């Protein structure tokens, strides 16, 4: 199994920015899709963000637009999340995990004298081994 | 697209077959006929685990007691001879249309 | 004393033969503007002075349906068509699907379902980007996929179109013989489909010819000299189409009441696409116009001529077309740069016996053209803005005689002859090409002088 | 005085239009056919001029050869030939013996008179 | 001598280089140069053929100089034969006689050739 | 006693007409290598003795600005270029967007931002696979869509390049009149473009002429005989370009100071594509050097010639052009298989009143729309190494500004984007006529009565 | 005696030159059925009986390998092949990766590893729809992508097209005539060598029919040697030159495909129909060819007797297997039935000759995609043909290569080779040359022109 | 009677088939391009021959005996032993090099001078 490392628990003031880290042994980020999932004690599960194993496609939950960003180091050995505009209600547990997807073509124009027009559709296959996670709490 | 799970929780008599239901607003069938649904059970105190993927076959290492069915919008997950190590929370995922979502969840618990 | 044969050169001789012909245009008057398909915008013009020379004391045998100038001109017209279409762009990509909804509001209650609003998710002129276009389509041009629809001709050869400045209207085209060949024509007022011509004449080159395309009624042809004329290879045989020509013009009017607009569409670099834009005003069906009393008198003369070769007491009937493909069911012409389809049964609903002032015809428009009987070619006409209005003459009819009609009574005819070779024979029925042998011999009192 | 005027005249009187008849003897698909027709006319005219030169009557519209011909081909007197029948009908009547006529004119007269001309030029 | 040597000569000295002038009277593969050469050869052979068939029509074929009998109207020119022959070049001579050419050709055929054909037909009547 | 008009044959006649001429190259010298674009593989070799004779007491009127062989020639260059291009490959797949970066390798500060790293996902030998390969482009041939660029001419006719083995070097072309036609030339060295020529002479084939490709100054052809001379249809109308022909050459060097590297890619089967590779060494702007003394003294000669048709003691000025399309804006020419574009502004900052070298920058472009046509285009193949060019300047095409007052202070700018001037500057000696060997005249001829 | 040189016109003259050949066919007999590539759309019909003229007192040199009609008609057939394939359909979208498995059903043990069934991602006629297409393929046309998925051989190279199945590839006997002012000479020698004069000479205006047969080692259904087996080459000493053989008596060749092949039709785009092999009915049996053995050594005995004339009459003559190289000369190929065959002639020449029950079989290979000619810039795919094919064909010659390094004029061995079909056309047309006739002539005589 | 039958005959015997040889002297596809080229080459060569005939005044005649004498250094055979036993192209290989001199002499020395004499005769 691939070992996953996340940053430690942090206490932060409301209305500020928070940075977190993640790491996978063997640089499995190249082969496994990056994801970032929050969960609060006593409530359901919500996915925040994801980054393809090639690092070519990213997406954010529409509730988190303008407050989060996607970053990784050279060689994608690590990944770093910046979280902005956090209040006391954003206090929850933040998880780093890998996953699997489907890269399949949707539409295509075969071109006789050039490359075909092509659009691809990324569809999740499964979510792979999770990290131990990180707990972030917001207080004065 | 919206998805529903039912029931929210259900008492269970050990050793008796039971079923769970997940519904969504649109058909899960792909233009190629593929279905994109995977059921996950989460033990309290640890992370969820895949039970059946894509509405056809159980995951590797899953005991035969699990069984899934349904097509299009409605789908069901039936477990035969439910026992004490089946108490937990069950989720149906979404894999056909972005964004990928999960059902509201069903809780299996031994009747008391 | 015994006669010897001597040599003559330059003597007149005509022989049956065949040779390729040339362009000859009306002084290239069209050169002031561009572009016409039939003249290539340029060929060799002609002087306005060809001199018809009557051939007194001369009779000549002619024959239609076997003279080949008609077929050579047919293949020349096909070559002109696909040559004028070769330099302009194709329309390969549009064989995509189509999501469609019916055209609503500001509509006539009778057009409901004729026009369809369909959209595309096609790419851009730039190969990595996708866009969305919409266009207006006739119902006849599209077929459902299984609402969604698909273009009717994408399971057959591809369709090509671009390049709209080119015109389709006719120009008078002449044909002058090659050196050593001449043209002969028959002078009589009335002439069968075959037989000797008591008085004949020869010309250097033919008069103006229109390559106009007609399906069921002859258009813009030269008028008959004295009376309605009937021709065919053999009247008895019922596999042969009958010829009809009119001594007096019958005028038709056709117009498209809808004010139409055209959009510019880009799919590939250096490739301009034009589709019909949103129609301004209320939708009204296009129609044509023909007088009532005139049509009565023409059909009366037609049945009177038909009485000649059949029993004078036979009952003549005309009727609704027999069905099949639209190219022979309906009447079609391209006037105004647009193809019109409509249904002459309203004009052939009649029956004659021994011894307000107009009629309307509901008429259709098709944007996809499988011209002639080819399966390997196709073309999509360019939408023309404004309202088109057509004036024209009708001079001939082409009919078929049904089977049965036992015991020599109750003869019926139905429209037919959907091969435009009949149109071109109905024009060229006057001209024949002959072979000149300047060589020859003859006896004489002359013997060659010694040394 | 127009082209093919003698068609209405007898073959006797057709002799006055020979020069008028001879006067007019001389990448787009239309251009292709134009080239083909022009050349075809050229080889036609050269074929006829070859035959005329082989008979030695070139450059003259009329040639008086010394060869008599079997009248079995057309047993009619020249008066009714020239004054009644058209040149076309004469050709129609004489159409089939043509190649025999060509052969006998080419051989029985021309090469023999050429050889005798050489013999005379020897002296 | 060189080609077109008679352009500088009068109508007197021009009569000796006529043969020199007449010497050059007629003289993938999809290349445009080859197409042009084919077209040019066709044009040259056509013009040449037209020239000698016209000469044969007039009956002075095979002759570089011919001696005809046609009359004419004296209003066409303005000089004596000797001054014509000596003081002028064929070029401006044609320029002087450049409008009567069609009338002259028409006369040359219709007034001489066909009538002498009629006369030789009368001779052949024997 | 009365005369009799009599036909004569072999008569030399001249008369204005027009046909198509004969290709002629010097003894098929180009057959040694395959192959020049213009000479192709086949034409008639020239006569080893292009005999010329002086016409004896003959004068002729010439009308240049009315010649049609110039337009025939123009159409012929068009046909030859299209014929050369036709059996080559199409570059439509390159119209995909290019991402571009500003990379320099010890560049000069005046060269910054002209050459870009651009790359695209391209195609492979299999339609299933894609691969990203970079290339270097000039700033001229791209454009920002709104950095990421696209080829400047993808919103117009398609771009086509292949067949690098053809040679762009011009060769002189002779031209021979067809049978029955002739070519006439004027010996007078001071002759106008029009007017009668007192000293005329005829030739079978006009002298060989290079298909020189230039826009602002005439290059590397014939010289004026005894002084510089200037020609124009009418010295009044300003819409007409002003021809200038030099009697003494002006030597020119132009060079690109860097070797070039070329890499090849396979966009498809039989579709090998050549592109500009990385250039080593310092990046220096291509330019030209030319002696100053010859320039100003030849300009003095030109002013001396120009003052003839004005009332003298009139100020003469030349100046920087007014701008417009780049083809007429800059001096363009091809040498070493590469097209140039040069700013001749610094050559004319001087005025004229009564009574050792100069440098100039240039530019390089690879997508060229040939002549004024927009329906065709070509990509130039990179030429490996340092380009070294030597040439003579034999003339200049000029334009005169309108306005001013009192017929004084005349100003001039270069112009004339129509290469018809380039061809006519030497075609203006020659003219074609038709010969009718038949002729008639009176005489004492009476044909013997038989 | 002051004779004058005088003009003569029309005299026969021979002078070697080159002009363009004229096509010729016997009354266009090919029109009876359509369509054939070699007969093309049209050629000029000809008289069935061209007038043969044998020339008395006349001898003339005839030199092979210096002829130019051979390469002219080589160009003619390459152009005809290209023109015939021109209106057909390109096949590039077919060479995406292929998922394949070994075919083991109703197959003979020696036939394993030859027939393969593959599937791949190819779209439909419609723009946006994809279809799964499977067909049976041969290993000789497919290569592995990695060290599994597979790809055919020729998407390194130039594009691939399909032969239009509506026109046959069967050869047609072709006649040739000279342009105007030319004639074709026929050597009447029965034992004529390759170079030198021909003591009995005849001429034609048109030549007989020649089948444009394509073969690599065996002259198939051509002309026979009139008296004795014939050997020709430019120079016997030079081993780099090929060895022509011409048989006095032919023995037939039988070649069939015993397997009942089936075909399916697939759509690509508008008006694009593709044909591929379906499942085969019956037990898969390898293609073979049988020829009699006794005739075989009798003919080799004649060949060796002729061979020993040009070597020591007491050396040892042996034959062998092809030295190697590409399959087109390594094996024998022929088109019988409209499809190509690749057979092993290794055991054909297994024999040794010293001083002083009846038929044998040859296993054969089948290829669909063909690099026709030696060309590398074009490629084609042969359409599959259903049923069971059969070919009956004579043998009319051999084409040989002689080993180098021989010493003391003993122990000579030979091998087949030289796939240059120019050799085949030499071995067909080697009885004819093209010559120009000059009618002009000026000779002295006693004639002085009559005084003016 | 067949084409080119005079090859097996001497010069004297070849004198009866001249017209037989003369009869067939001139009598989008690259194929059609080839026939166009063949036709134009044939006609241009035929016109070469005919313009030579016109220059020499022997046009329309198969034999044309001239007034041109020849220097005897070229051949060492006499008329009977030439004509009666030997072949036209053995003769032609003997003579094949002096053809340009025959061209120039037979043209300039006689044809133009004779034309001048015709003009002088027609002058009076
Ligand atoms: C648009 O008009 C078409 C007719 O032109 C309607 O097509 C009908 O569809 C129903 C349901 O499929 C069929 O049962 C009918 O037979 C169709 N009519 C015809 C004439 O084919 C279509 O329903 C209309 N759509 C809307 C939204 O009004
Ligand atoms: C052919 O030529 C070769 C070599 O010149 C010679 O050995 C052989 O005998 C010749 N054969 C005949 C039949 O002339
Ligand atoms: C064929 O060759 C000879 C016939 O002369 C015979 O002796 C020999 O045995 C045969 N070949 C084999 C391989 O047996
Ligand atoms: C060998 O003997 C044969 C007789 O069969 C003879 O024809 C040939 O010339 C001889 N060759 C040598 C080299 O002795």
């Amino acid at each position: 199994q691939v070992q996953l490392v996340q940053s430690g628990a942090e206490v932060k003031k409301p209305g500020s920015s928070v940075k977190v880290s993640c790491k996978a042994s063997g640089n499995s980020f190249s082969n496994h899709d990056v994801h970032w999932v929050r969960q609060a004690t006593g409530q359901g599960l919500e996915w925040m963000g994801w980054m393809s194993h090639e690092g070519d496609k990213t997406g954010l939950a529409q509730k988190f637009q303008g407050r989060v960003t996607i970053t990784r180091d050279s060689g994608a050995s690590t990944v770093y999340m910046e979280l902005r505009g956090l209040t006391a209600d954003d206090t929850a547990i933040y998880y780093c995990l890998t996953g699997s997807k489907h890269r399949l073509r949707d539409y295509f124009l075969y071109n006789e004298y050039g490359p075909n027009y092509e659009e691809w559709g990324d569809y999740l296959a499964t979510l792979d081994v999770w990290g131990h996670g990180t707990a972030v709490t917001v207080s004065s | 697209v919206v998805i529903t799970q039912s029931p929210l929780f259900l008492p269970v008599t050990p050793g008796e077959a039971a079923s769970l239901s997940c519904k969504c607003s649109h058909s899960l069938q792909h233009s190629t006929g593929a279905n994109y649904l995977a059921w996950y059970l989460q033990r309290p105190g640890q992370t969820p685990r895949l039970l059946i993927h894509l509405a056809t076959h159980r995951a590797s290492g899953v005991p035969d007691r699990f069984s899934g069915s349904g097509s299009g919008t409605d789908f069901t997950l039936k477990i035969s001879r439910v026992e004490s190590d089946d108490v937990g929370t069950y989720y149906c995922m979404q894999g056909l249309h972005s964004p990928w979502t999960f059902g509201q969840g069903t809780k299996v618990e031994i009747k008391r | 004393e015994n006669l010897w044969v001597t040599v003559y050169y330059g003597v007149p001789v005509w022989k049956d033969a065949e040779t390729t012909l040339f362009c000859a245009s009306d002084a290239k008057a069209y050169e002031t503007e561009k572009h016409n398909v039939w003249a290539t915008h340029a060929c060799v013009p002609t002087d306005p002075n060809p001199q018809e020379i009557h051939l007194e004391n001369v009779t000549e045998e002619f024959n239609m349906w076997k003279n080949n100038m008609v077929e050579q001109m047919h293949t020349d017209i096909i070559s002109l068509w696909d040559q004028s279409l070769k330099p302009c762009v194709k329309l390969t990509p549009l064989c995509v699907t189509l999501q469609c909804t019916n055209v609503t509001n500001n509509i006539t209650d009778d057009m409901r379902g004729e026009l369809k609003n369909c959209s595309f998710n096609m790419t851009t002129e730039l190969r990595d980007k996708k866009q969305k276009v919409y266009s207006l389509f006739y119902r006849l041009d599209v077929v459902q996929i299984n609402k969604e629809y698909r273009l009717i001709n994408c399971n057959t050869s591809a369709i090509t179109q671009a390049c709209p400045k080119v015109s389709f209207e006719p120009i008078p085209i002449h044909y002058c013989a090659p050196a050593g060949f001449a043209i002969l024509k028959c002078k009589d007022k009335k002439f069968n489909g075959t037989g000797p011509c008591p008085s004949v004449s020869t010309v250097q080159c033919t008069h103006g010819i229109k390559p106009v395309v007609s399906t069921q009624l002859l258009l813009n042809g030269s008028l008959a000299e004295e009376e309605v004329m009937i021709r065919s290879e053999n009247i008895t045989n019922n596999a042969k189409n009958i010829l009809v020509q009119f001594n007096t013009p019958v005028q038709i009017n056709c117009t498209r009441p809808n004010n139409n607009t055209r959009k510019s569409i880009r799919i590939g670099p250096g490739q301009a696409f034009y589709a019909t834009g949103d129609i301004i005003g209320d939708i009204r069906q296009a129609h044509c116009n023909v007088s009532k009393a005139t049509w009565n008198e023409t059909l009366g003369k037609v049945v009177k001529q038909l009485r000649k070769h059949f029993g004078n007491n036979t009952i003549i009937r005309f009727a609704n077309s027999s069905g099949g493909d639209l190219e022979v069911t309906t009447h079609s012409f391209n006037c105004g740069g647009e193809f019109f389809y409509c249904n002459t049964s309203g004009l052939f609903n009649s029956t004659w016996i021994s011894n307000n002032d107009s009629i309307t015809l509901p008429c259709r428009i098709k944007q996809i053209i499988n011209m002639w009987q080819r399966i390997g070619q196709a073309m999509y006409a360019p939408p023309i803005q404004g309202v088109i209005r057509c004036v024209s003459n009708i001079t001939g009819l082409i009919l078929t005689r049904d089977g049965g009609s036992t015991n020599s009574t109750t003869e019926t005819f139905r429209p037919g002859g959907g091969d435009m070779r009949d149109n071109w024979r109905s024009e060229l029925y006057k001209y024949k090409v002959v072979k000149i042998e300047p060589l020859g011999v003859a006896p004489t009192r002359c013997k060659r002088r010694v040394v | 005085l127009g082209f093919l005027g003698a068609a209405g005249s007898t073959m006797g009187a057709a002799s006055m239009t020979l020069t008028v008849q001879a006067r007019n003897l001389l990448l787009t698909v239309w251009g292709i056919k134009q080239l083909q027709a022009r050349v075809l006319a050229v080889e036609r005219y050269l074929r006829d001029q070859q035959l005329l030169g082989i008979w030695g009557c070139s450059g003259k519209l009329i040639c008086c050869t010394n060869v008599p011909w079997n009248s079995s081909w057309s047993n009619r007197n020249l008066s009714e030939i020239w004054d009644n029948m058209t040149w076309l009908q004469w050709d129609k009547e004489i159409s089939n013996y043509t190649q025999i006529i060509y052969g006998l004119l080419e051989e029985s007269q021309n090469q023999q008179e050429k050889n005798e001309q050489d013999l005379l030029a020897l002296d």
